[PDB]
């Protein structure tokens, strides 16, 4: 894989929500050595990766829906 | 869905070519520094003040090069060597890095007093090289503690393991502050001391009536340029990285890609100081050149 | 399914990131995978109320 001497946040912009039916998996990363803010990355059914806003009320609900 | 992860881009071409360049630098520095150590230590007569500075500089560069093989292998497949070495190796590398630069500042001060103040009694303060070198080594260890305290292997998903820092939830901002030490006591302070000392040293040599004044100035100019060339590109990139994180300069996926390559390239350039140092400072003098021939026999 | 025997306890502080994979062609059951700070990977039970707390706790930082 890649070799990086610097670690940076994987997200730049953030969406307010996405249609749940098109979401296949979601990755939630807590604040850590490589990023100050929480990052929620959604992997769509079509292979595209999209960012989600952790503070968005909808985003929290979506993760709860999947964990059903 | 305009927002998407900024996937890192890495090319295999860069990584393996770096290993050979690191290995080549390792061989030359190991051989060059030993000869400088061999020449001075073989004969204890005429051990001038400059001999002590060179001896420490040779040791500082020798230790720094000694860690290159581990660092080179890290660039191949990431830090696979565990957490303990990520602290010890980082300590040894940075301790010598700080000491190496500060000695170049001490050497310049010694030359400034030797030439500019040759007549006066202030030049008598250059017989404390024994203790002054102790102070620099002690100060360097003090400036490398943050590396020892706040380093560990940071496993990730996109990237292979790295020997990064872990200062807490706000490590991103705290790491930037810690970069002030290398960029304050490592580049600016040494640079100002070197330029001031060599700035005035060239003023007396430009007015004296010797015959060797011409070669001395060209040696002084070479020393300054080699320092700027090796370190200035690295610091400018580092400053650019800090500005981008603070949102002073607009951040984009392309810019982050460019800086990543720039940091890797410059770091190779900066590491060459451990190789040119024997040539620039030691082997450009008659005493060492004549000394090496006699030792061979 | 990469998660066969889901664990029943993981230290909240040691978890670095949690990946939730919804049902798909490669697995008929929901999987929760947590990557510990030491590089180890552990599977969490999706039905455990405590697991929901960790994910909820992480988001509301």
């Amino acid at each position: 894989a890649s070799v990086a001497t610097e670690l940076r946040c994987q997200c730049l912009q953030t969406l307010q929500g996405i249609h749940p039916k098109n979401i296949q998996s979601v990755n939630v990363k807590s604040p850590g050595p490589h990023c100050a803010q929480t990052e929620v990355i959604a992997t769509l059914k079509n292979g595209r990766k999209a960012c989600l806003n952790p503070a968005s009320p909808i985003v929290k609900k979506i993760i709860e829906k999947m964990l059903n | 869905l305009d927002a998407a992860p900024c996937e890192p881009e890495s090319l295999e071409i860069n990584k393996y070519f770096v290993v050979i360049i690191y290995a080549l630098v390792f061989l030359l520095s190991l051989l060059g520094n030993s000869l400088v150590m061999l020449v001075i230590l073989y004969s204890r007569v005429g051990r001038s003040v400059t001999d002590v500075y060179l001896l420490n500089l040779a040791l500082a560069d020798l230790l720094f090069a000694l860690t290159l093989p581990i660092w080179a292998a890290s660039k191949v497949n990431g830090w696979i060597f565990g957490t303990f070495l990520c602290k010890v190796v980082s300590l040894l590398k940075e301790v010598n890095f700080y000491s190496g630069i500060l000695l170049l500042a001490c050497i310049s001060v010694d030359r400034y007093l030797a030439i500019v103040h040759a007549t006066r009694t202030l030049t008598q303060k250059r017989y404390l090289v024994k203790f002054i070198c102790l102070s620099i080594w002690g100060l360097s260890l003090l400036l490398a503690l943050p590396v020892l305290l706040f380093r560990r292997t940071v496993y990730s998903s996109n990237v292979s393991p790295a020997c990064y820092e872990d200062m807490g939830n706000n490590t991103a901002n705290w790491r930037m502050l810690l970069r002030i030490l290398p960029q304050s006591f490592g580049f600016i302070v040494p640079l100002l001391i070197m330029l001031f000392c060599y700035g005035f040293t060239l003023r007396t040599l430009f007015k004296a009536h010797m015959g060797q004044k011409h070669r001395a100035m060209r040696v002084i100019f070479a020393v300054v340029l080699i320092f700027l060339l090796c370190w200035l590109p690295y610091n400018l990139v580092l400053l650019a990285d800090t500005l981008m994180r603070t949102q002073v300069i607009q951040e984009t996926c392309e810019r982050r890609n460019h800086i990543d390559r720039a940091l890797d390239a410059t770091e190779i350039l900066g590491i060459l100081h451990s190789c040119l140092n024997p040539l620039i400072y030691a082997f450009i003098g008659q005493k060492f050149r004549h000394g090496l021939l006699k030792i061979l026999a």
